[PDB]
């Protein structure tokens, strides 16, 4: 690479656009967050302020921000938190001064540079160049922007006449035109054509203001060579005795430049930019990868810096908290940390069995930040033994809950317009991990019970509402009900069809209701009595439907271990394999209602995680991006449509000392609601995947090896038999892709 | 909550059995606690995370036992036998013997243990051979419990459901690649006396590794300590990389400072890196484990009073780049000095001043030009990072200014 300030400094656009292609490849989620808040203007200004104490630049490469902030909508006269960020460099003894535009939006009102901030700017050129002549100077204009997410261009504006080559207003001056005058809904061609009293041009003189960054005394040239390691000691101590310290003392340098002419600022989003920017001047260098989770109710950051392709390196998880203890915001990121391989991709580029965690609160005064070391393992949770266990055991339920919810994809937002996406998923996931568990019950006083598994068929066939019953053979009953906001029924499900000897059986109830907030509410198990007493007593009030007894799954588990293993690129192993799925399936399709993709695939993620083999499967996993570009007519446009890839499922062993190839599996599912369907729902799967093999760089950190196996899935719901229940390949070579390295 | 406060909750509980005179004898046995739950990672706590009342007073009657302790370590032998007894003090035993059977190595208790839960585990079930049928049940139970850990399908055999014999190298080979403490101790016993010394060895050698985990350190200080030449075993450990350095921080992090005492002195090598992070590690762990704040202290005091690394202290104490290596070591000592959390002698915080200000004497005679920003970023260390045993919203950073005026 070259550097991401050094191209754009040097004014060379097309090594800035493969630069920020490359660090877009680094962070996938970048783009998420571009049009929240101040987020993108803060990036480029840390990018900026840190430039100098990274020899980026020379201290003779002056470097003059401003933010131009947008101010009261047009529409609704309400404030915003959005801006434009407004840069220029000017190196002494040069004509000319590249002047830079960045904002979200891609021709947001007051965009283009000013006449006053073409003032404000020279002005802060002559404190050090007090005799300048401004007729010589020659200045640049480029725009840099990116919205929705799916598109990112960069601009230099054509040459322009004099007095036309700079625009009359910033956004913050049209802001404080609305201001001084009555309406807030003027429009430009209003306020330009307007004439402005005396007293208003000296107010807007003294708005635009144009600041300058410098070199600090902490040089931070080598700080990304710190975090390179494998020492979880040298990286902690790093964090919390140099790059912390150089990141608290710059923001809370700039602090007062950051809350000036802007109201209910985003303080989560702007904390993260600064972050991911400071970040992003060491990602020309360095094969740094970010994983950021910023969605509703999270605030946290995961990085790991390597040179090439160490397994060993150590990741770093921050947690951003705006008004939060720094205790608390530690805690924060060390509970991310323990479930960081449900979550990241991080745990999947290094295996190292430790993480440092820091919780980061930019506005407290005394302890800003708090680092600590959390252990680093995958971990198996036992969904039917927690299940009984949280019976007599209070907190389970927790655990039960976050297991469900955490497994959720991070592509699927959890409000009220994918309710029933969230739904599919967590009663598929629940289904799969439970019918497919072949080990029996792990009993509190010294012994074992196997488990027979049953699934139940409410009579209303479009009710949302997975119930299930878990019969510890000589032990107590567990039915669990993972229902709807709606699907409240409270039936008796009749058990005469188990065989249970009456003993000291118990029959356990464990009800599950994602409400209209959509958060799952796992109720206190209540104990319905014993089995014999359960029946009489419910008599007259047994639930219409059928209980449908799961079949004998444990073939699966034994075909995974070679599918996984020595037959990954075997076909008629990946055949057999889902030959036995659906021929366990098939007695259930009706109970089960396999009603769209999301419920095919979290059937088949619950199935793999269960099952001992593979080590991980993650759902929806994104493999990166892909980058076409146009190019328009100086005027020299060059716009960058950006198009995602994502798997799935990616099915991934574990790295171990004698095989280092993780083996990667990975399966495009479609569902086909009828047979006509079928056809465009197998194409469909076989184009999905000619466009993953476009993809390399992000298949390449995820195996030692140079090969990946991609294939295409379709469940028929209308199948006849169990033969067609899952529609397989029949081979008539296009599952192996080779990596490129 | 999280695992890790699940698992102090626990090690916290279990902390209360420890009674001894000795104040050093009791928080080194509340470490070995810790160490026997798990810090970072589930170790025992897996056995015991649901235990309440009756079934905490059954540890608690173990490890107030003077007899299950051999100092500050916990004795293995009398555990695998009080943890396979029916009950002891009147209280029912509220483990899975089998498990501790296999754990604690009680070789004549694991079969009949073992052939308890399979008979149990068998009658609860209706094509098959009634032989091929226990030999179905037999695998499921042992894959069941196996998730637990592999020690626990160590001793079965699963064809015929016999007991298994091992080797001694075999077995101790087995329980370093299990990172099994207790397993590592029985075989180590069987060895042959000319194996003992070039197994241990290796063990320490593998171990010593930068991706190690706490558990590596319980054996990492049992195959130290037995080491008969620890000379010719730091010679082979320099030529791995980071090998001296590995193990150094292991037995820091896991309280085993009695073994790291006897390293540093043999020796009276490592990279100037790893003498600064020596330094940090154990500056951290005196705060994780406050009792022990004399032993890591002193611990600290050796490696930096040490004639032969006098090249290293002083880049340690150089500044450069608005920073000084020790920065954080300094600050987390100055957090000790000023614990209200818990009693100390006003003689303890005075040796512990006069502590401090002896290494700030030597970094203002070392580079008096540069003890001026010294200061800054001693003070920086102790308002921009919040540590454990640190007081929320009192300024640390004034504490450090008083020794400096008591400096000049």
């Amino acid at each position: 690479g070259d550097g991401l300030i050094r191209s754009l400094v040097d004014g060379d656009l097309e090594g800035f656009r493969q630069g920020f292609e490359s660090f877009l490849d680094q962070c996938p989620s970048f783009l998420y967050h571009v049009s929240a808040g101040r987020f993108l203007p803060v990036f480029f200004f840390s990018m900026f302020s840190t430039a100098h104490d990274a020899n980026i630049l020379n201290a003779n490469e002056r470097v003059y921000f401003r933010f131009d902030n947008h101010g009261v909508n047009p529409r609704n006269g309400e404030n915003r938190n959005t801006a434009n960020l407004k840069v220029a460099v000017y190196r002494d003894g040069q004509q000319v001064v590249r002047c830079y535009s960045i904002s979200d939006r891609p021709n947001s009102d007051g965009l283009r540079f000013s006449t006053r901030e073409r003032n404000a700017l020279v002005q802060e050129i002559r404190r050090q160049n007090p005799n300048l002549r401004e007729e010589d100077l020659n200045f640049e204009q480029y725009k840099v922007c990116m919205h929705g997410a799916t598109v990112f261009e960069v601009i230099r504006e054509k040459d322009r006449q004099g007095r036309d080559k700079f625009a009359k207003y910033s956004a913050s001056e049209i802001n404080l035109i609305r201001r001084l005058l009555g309406d807030h809904r003027l429009t430009i061609k209003e306020i330009e054509g307007r004439q402005l009293n005396q007293n208003q041009l000296r107010q807007l003189g003294r708005l635009v203001n144009f600041a300058q960054v410098a070199q600090g005394q902490q040089g931070i040239d080598n700080f990304m060579e710190m975090l390179a390691s494998d020492r979880r000691q040298d990286v902690r101590d790093r964090i919390r005795r140099e790059i912390l310290p150089y990141i608290t003392d710059i923001y809370n340098n700039y602090r007062q430049v950051l809350e000036n002419n802007i109201e209910n600022r985003n303080q989560r989003f702007e904390g993260h930019g600064f972050l991911l920017g400071f970040l992003a001047n060491f990602s020309h260098r360095y094969t740094i990868g970010v994983d950021l989770d910023l969605s509703p109710r999270n605030s946290h950051v995961a990085f790991l810096v390597r040179h090439q392709v160490e397994r060993e390196n150590i990741p770093i998880v921050i947690n951003l908290a705006t008004r939060a203890p720094p205790y608390i915001a530690l805690n924060r990121a060390r509970s991310h940390a323990e479930r960081l391989h449900v979550f990241s991709f991080i745990p999947i580029h290094t295996e190292s069995r430790n993480t440092v965690c820091v919780g980061l609160n930019f506005n407290l005064n005394l302890d800003p930040f708090s680092v600590d070391t959390v252990g680093l393992q995958q971990d198996r949770f036992p969904l039917v033994q927690r299940l009984f266990e949280c019976l007599e055991n209070e907190g389970i339920r927790e655990n039960i809950r976050d297991f469900l919810l955490h497994h959720l994809p991070a592509e699927i937002p959890r409000n009220a317009e994918n309710y029933d996406r969230i739904f599919d998923c967590i009663t598929g996931f629940a289904f799969g991990n439970s019918a497919f568990d072949r080990h029996p019950l792990e009993l509190e006083e010294e012994d074992e019970a196997p488990i027979t598994k049953y699934i139940f068929r409410h009579g209303d066939e479009g009710l949302r509402c997975l119930t299930m019953v878990f019969h510890a053979e000589g032990s107590d009953i567990v039915i669990l009900h993972i229902r709807a906001h709606d699907a409240q029924q409270q039936g008796a499900i009749n058990l005469q069809t188990l065989n249970v000897n009456g003993n000291d059986v118990h029959v356990w109830e464990v009800s599950c209701t994602l409400n209209n907030q959509l958060e799952l509410d796992i109720d206190l198990p209540n104990d319905l009595g014993l089995y014999h007493d359960y029946q009489n007593n419910n008599a007259n009030n047994f639930l219409a439907g059928d209980l449908v007894q799961v079949p004998n799954t444990e073939n699966v588990h034994n075909t995974l271990n070679q599918v996984v293993n020595d037959g990954w690129k075997n076909i008629a192993q990946h055949r057999g394999l889902f030959q036995e799925i659906s021929g366990a399936l098939m007695p259930l399709v009706d109970t089960i209602n396999v009603n769209s993709e999301d419920k095919f695939r979290s059937i088949l993620h619950g199935t793999f995680y269960a099952s001992d083999n593979p080590y991980k499967v993650l759902a929806m996993y994104k493999v990166g991006q892909t980058y076409s570009l146009k190019r328009g007519q100086g005027e020299r446009v060059i716009l960058t449509r950006i198009t995602e890839q994502r798997l799935d499922l990616l099915l991934l062993r574990q790295p171990r000392e004698n095989d280092l190839d993780t083996h990667p599996i990975g399966y495009v599912l479609r569902l086909a609601n009828n047979a006509e369907e079928v056809g465009q729902q197998q194409n469909d799967a076989r184009q999905e995947i000619g466009r993953l093999k476009k993809q390399h760089r992000g298949f390449i950190p995820i195996t030692s090896g140079n090969e990946v196996v991609l294939f295409p899935i379709v469940f028929n719901r209308d199948a006849h038999e169990a033969g067609n229940l899952i529609l397989f390949p029949e081979g008539i070579e296009e599952h192996v892709h080779r990596l490129d390295r | 909550p999280t695992q890790k406060e699940l698992r102090d909750t626990m090690s916290k509980k279990l902390q209360e059995a420890i009674k001894h005179p000795d104040p050093a004898v009791v928080a080194g046995r509340k470490s070995a606690i810790k160490r026997w739950v798990g810090v970072l990672q589930d170790n025992f706590m897996e056995h015991i995370k649901y235990f309440k009342g009756d079934k905490l007073k059954f540890l608690h009657n173990v490890f107030q036992d003077e007899g299950c302790w051999s100092g500050v370590r916990l004795d293995n032998a009398a555990l695998g036998q009080r943890f396979t007894e029916e009950k002891i003090g009147g209280i029912d035993n509220p483990l899975r013997k089998y498990e501790m059977a296999c754990s604690y190595c009680v070789v004549d208790k694991i079969h009949p243990l073992f052939q308890k839960r399979f008979e149990s585990y068998r009658n609860k079930f209706p094509g098959k051979t009634e032989t091929e049928f226990g030999k179905y049940v037999r695998n499921s139970l042992l894959d069941s419990i196996k998730r637990k850990g592999p020690v626990f399908d160590f001793w079965i055999d699963r064809e015929s459901g016999e007991l298994k014999k091992y080797d001694a190298v075999e077995g101790f080979d087995s329980a370093v690649k299990f990172k099994w403490s207790e397993g590592v101790e029985y075989f180590y016993n069987h060895l042959k006396e000319e194996d003992k010394e070039k197994k241990l060895t290796e063990a320490i050698l593998a171990l010593s590794r930068v991706q190690s985990v706490e558990k590596d350190a319980p054996i990492l200080d049992f195959c130290v300590n037995k080491i008969v030449d620890k000379d010719t075993l730091l010679q082979k450990l320099s030529q791995k990389d980071k090998g001296v350095y590995s193990l150094f921080v292991e037995l820091i992090e896991s309280c085993f400072f009695d073994t790291v005492h006897d390293l540093v002195q043999c020796w009276c090598i490592f990279s100037q890196r790893d003498y600064e992070l020596f330094l940090s590690s154990l500056s951290d762990t005196m705060l994780k484990n406050p009792e022990l704040s004399v032993q890591a202290r002193s611990l600290i005091m050796e490696f930096w009073e040490c004639g032969s690394l006098y090249q290293y202290r002083k880049a340690a104490v150089n500044t450069s780049n608005y920073t000084v290596p020790t920065s954080g070591v300094f600050a987390e000592l100055i957090v000790n000095w000023r614990r209200e959390d818990i009693y100390k002698t006003d003689e303890e915080k005075e040796i512990e001043k006069k502590e401090i200000l002896d290494m700030m004497s030597f970094a203002k005679d070392c580079f008096p030009e540069k003890f001026e920003l010294f200061k800054k970023l001693i003070i920086r260390d102790l308002r921009l990072c919040g540590r454990e045993g640190k007081r929320v919203n009192v300024d640390y950073g004034l504490f450090a200014e008083e020794l400096f005026s008591e400096l000049e």
